[PDB]
RNA sequence: GAUUAACCCAAGUCAAUAGAAGCCGGCGUAAAGAGUGUUUUAGAUCACCCCCCAAUAAAGCUAAAACUCACCUGAGUUGUAAAAAACUCAGUUGACACAAAAUAGACUACGAAAGUGGCUUUAACAUAUCUGAACACACAAUAGCUAAGACCCAAACUGGGAUUAGAUACCCCACUAUGCUUAGCCCUAAACCUCAACAGUUAAUCAACAAAACUGCUCGCCAGAACACUACGAGCCACAGCUUAAAACUCAAAGGACCUGGCGGUGCUUCAUAUCCCUCUAGAGGAGCCUGUUCUGUAAUCGAUAAACCCCGAUCAACCUCACCACCUCUUGCUCAGCCUAUAUACCGCCAUCUUCAGCAAACCCUGAUGAAGGCUACAAAGUAAGCGCAAGUACCCACGUAAAGACGUUAGGUCAAGGUGUAGCCCAUGAGGUGGCAAGAAAUGGGCUACAUUUUCUACCCCAGAAAAACGAUAGCCCUUAUGAAACUUAAGGGUCGAAGGUGGAUUUAGCAGUAAACUGAGAGUAGAGUGCUUAGUUGAACAGGGCCCUGAAGCGCGUACACACCGCCCGUCACCCUCCUCAGAGGAGACAAGUCGUAACAUGGUAAGUGUACUGGAAAGUGCACUUGGACGAACC
């Protein structure tokens, strides 16, 4: 299932943590998490939000961050690491 | 809303004349033309010259008879004679009326190179067609 | 409408105006006396007392019209009628005397019967109960039925499937098919009826 | 702030602080009648005058419907707005509870209150005077804890299925604590009829609303809001609890009831007449082109920019127009200067807008206790109204229709660049003049023209024809000529050259009710020339016009309202943003200040009605379960 989230570049840390926990729940549930981030802010600054969100789950980018909405927003897709990918993570760990 | 030469209604304490009481669309239906000349007919010439002359005449008479005109002037043109029929208020002295009539007639005759007559009609106070 | 409400539509029937005065009921005599003192519109340029006048064909020509080209539309209609009659005459002559009894050659009759066959009995109308519209089957008035028949015929003719085929031939062929209860128009009517029957379960959604 | 003047007191004035004025007022909604009942001490004069229905405890019983089990029959059952999930259990008949008690009840009784509505029986419903507990005793729905049983059904939490941006909810399924019985605890409710007990009156009423106003007596309670159903102290079988309950910091309000307006994912009724939906016709949304705009670019205007902008100011830009940019030049300057410099949120002027409306109304009168406010009923009940608008009248071809007209106001709606104009600003320049130059397309989007053809295309003709038909299809591009002009690759027309995209177009959307839509043909405005634009004359000339109310809306009558900058409103909570105070070993709590982050919990039926108590759960408001309240409604003859 596709679970979608919409965020702002000026989202507070408490809201960000809450939505991070929600995304973790979805990933554990094995859902595709489509995250969109909208706006001054740089697109790299926005993509840092994706870095942090996936940092909290050392989940993987099924689709990498991409500019959308006329380039105003970024969008990405996260997925639960397959069994083989998780085994690779364990080995590298 | 249309504002063209319309006297907007008020508390009923605003006197107005027959000319002012009627919006533009009534022209030729309830009120005639304040200037009569052939310039605007089919195929005639010098419409602009006639109009400029009319405008200057109106401004000139207004400034020459300050606070004396009661209603708008009536310009008429017959051949080359120009006739300004005006309605004024019985306040200024008749001596000054006669002086200004002579002066206006002479100056306008010389300025527009055509005989000019001024026909004054004196009234006690501005005719109040209605109160708006 | 330049005509004031007082004006009434003219009636064009020589038989009606020549009906004997004795045959008139009280109400009919009253109607005539009232019309004696009523305002009547001018006779429209589309109809006349011509014995050959056909209102159905007049309406069909009007529906076929494109951009006020009454001349072209009427020309197409007469060409269609002539083509139908010629086809029927050819079939009649080429056919045996036994089946010549059934072979019909009146183009007007063929046209009327084809339209009547194509008329769809039950339509699908949107009906809204509780805020949601559904395509409920519903009876149709005769006016709507005739109009739908004519419109389906004309649209089928206008389709681009028949390329480089003149409208007279297209319409004559389709009219003959409909008369013999075949062809895309009859297929469409049956499809509408089939959809209505499939949606029969929603009939109660109607309130009128 | 300075200055001028004025005012008050005056050898004083008045900044700060302190004090002086503190109870016979109230308790339905503003704080206040404490959840209920009974004393002693006392108080009062209201003391002598003067059967039954649904209380409660115990014991017993069961009609309907469940569950389970038996039969046999079937492959489906449950689930809703639609589904998924869930079970192979489903139907008939029969047997069968420690669960809950249709109809009666349209009754209004019992009890002190909580509560009590299946049946029978036993016991039983205190006081011949009324008040009387934070000062004790006995009770106190639902929830909840303790220990043991029952468990049909329902059900917090939990799990699953949906829905969702998310869904810790609303919807569906399963199941647990729990609801039940026993013995203890707990002692809280919007425990509200928010209206204390007793006795009495209906007379001169009475802020508002609500359930009319009061008198006497008594007890309890109240004294701005919030901090605060809080901290501390105290008591308690209570251990995240209950009762009592402050203070500090902070504010000038908080609050109760109404009137008007707006608003309602507000109710009923009736409508929309090219109109909101279906229905008819023709279109746009798909291709090219013309053109406007937004963006990009440039040294290179400005204004409109939701309806009500977008072939708009312009009935028009090669120079000019021109207000733009670059450079150069002039300074009492065409002007008793000048400024297209800012302010349409100072204006006049002319307008859009509802308005495809019909109301606006001065001056009076009355009603409300003489409050904001309101003013209708025709078998008429407080309205009368001058004037404005509609209407009438008028142009066009009728008395039809189209025009015109369309008030008060709404959007601080447009225009300081038509012109003027207040204020502010420039004056060796933000003024004036001269030369040159920009005005393009990455690309999106609006309107129109051309087409996609066979009802077509070319030719003749203006309607009895002949050919074409993969060709149809540019007004696009390139080359040439011509018209105007001083200047033409860039403006227009004609010709040649090329025959391009395209094959009737998605959701969505425009216009039209008849000589209209549609198609076609002219003319005019403005220019030297210039539009597929604009105005307008004319030809041919249609189909539907019948149903409805989801949405748009309109009206009427109502309902609610925490909104009044009027829902684009208000407002809650978390998180982090700084100070004051309090509790605290540092951390919490409150308040204030104050812009954010995530939602939209509350105010409208606030989109799941709101809330009280209690329990579990959750970023967060909050969700759900049980009972209780209306401080919600159910549209108030029958339908
Ligand atoms: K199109
Ligand atoms: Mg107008
Ligand atoms: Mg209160
Ligand atoms: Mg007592
Ligand atoms: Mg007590
Ligand atoms: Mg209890
Ligand atoms: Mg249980
Ligand atoms: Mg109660
Ligand atoms: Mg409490
Ligand atoms: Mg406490
Ligand atoms: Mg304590
Ligand atoms: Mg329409
Ligand atoms: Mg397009
Ligand atoms: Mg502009
Ligand atoms: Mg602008
Ligand atoms: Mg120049
Ligand atoms: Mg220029
Ligand atoms: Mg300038
Ligand atoms: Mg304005
Ligand atoms: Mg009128
Ligand atoms: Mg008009
Ligand atoms: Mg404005
Ligand atoms: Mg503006
Ligand atoms: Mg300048
Ligand atoms: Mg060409
Ligand atoms: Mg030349
Ligand atoms: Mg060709
Ligand atoms: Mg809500
Ligand atoms: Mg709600
Ligand atoms: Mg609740
Ligand atoms: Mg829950």
């Amino acid at each position: 299932l596709r679970k979608e989230l919409i965020l702002s570049s000026n989202i507070g840390q408490h809201d960000l943590d809450t939505k991070t926990k929600q995304i973790q729940q979805w990933i554990k549930k094995k859902h595709l998490v489509q995250i969109t981030i909208k706006k001054d802010v740089s697109e790299n600054e926005m993509e840092e939000i994706f870095h942090q969100i996936l940092q909290t789950m050392p989940a993987t980018f099924s689709s990498r961050p991409q500019a959308v909405q006329g380039g105003k927003a970024l969008m990405c897709v996260l997925r639960a690491l397959s069994k083989n990918e998780e085994k690779a993570y364990k080995e590298t760990q | 809303k249309n504002r063209a030469a319309r006297v907007r209604v008020s508390k009923g304490d605003k006197p107005v004349t027959y000319e002012e009481a009627h919006a533009p669309h009534y022209i030729a239906h309830r009120k005639g033309w304040l200037s009569l000349h052939t310039g605007n007919l089919d195929g005639e010439d010098h419409a602009a010259e006639r109009t400029v002359e009319d405008v200057f005449l109106r401004k000139f008479m207004w400034g020459t008879f300050p606070g004396c005109l009661a209603d708008q002037l009536v310009l008429k043109r017959r051949g080359n004679q120009l006739e300004i029929c005006a309605v004024v208020l019985r306040q200024l002295s008749p001596h000054k009326y006669y002086f200004l009539v002579g002066y206006s007639e002479t100056l306008l005759s010389y300025f527009y190179k055509c005989p000019v007559r001024l026909h004054l009609q004196t009234v006690p106070s501005k005719v109040v067609y209605k109160y708006l | 409408s330049r005509y004031s409400p007082e004006f009434k539509d003219p009636l064009i029937d020589k038989e009606y105006y020549r009906k004997p005065v004795e045959e008139l009921t009280e109400e009919e005599k009253y109607v005539r006396e009232l019309k004696k003192t009523q305002l009547i519109k001018a006779a429209p340029a589309g109809k006349t007392s011509s014995v050959f006048e056909d209102p159905v064909i007049s309406k069909f020509t009007n529906m076929m019209m494109i951009g006020g080209n009454k001349v072209l539309a009427r020309s197409l209609m007469i060409q269609t009628l002539e083509a139908v009659k010629r086809k029927q005459f050819e079939k009649y002559h080429a056919a045996s005397a036994e089946e010549q009894a059934t072979i019909e050659r009146n183009p007007y009759t063929i046209f009327h019967q084809a339209l009547k066959n194509c008329e769809p009995m039950i339509g699908l109308v949107p009906i809204l109960k509780g805020g949601r519209f559904y395509q409920v089957p519903v009876p149709l008035p005769d006016r709507r039925r005739r109009f739908l028949a004519m419109k389906w015929m004309i649209t089928e003719c206008r389709d681009k499937k028949h390329q480089r085929t003149l409208m007279p031939e297209k319409l004559s062929h389709k009219l003959l098919e409909a008369f013999h209860n075949q062809g895309p128009v009859i297929k469409r009517k049956h499809d509408l009826h089939k959809m209505a029957e499939a949606n029969r379960a929603l009939a109660h959604y109607r309130w009128w």
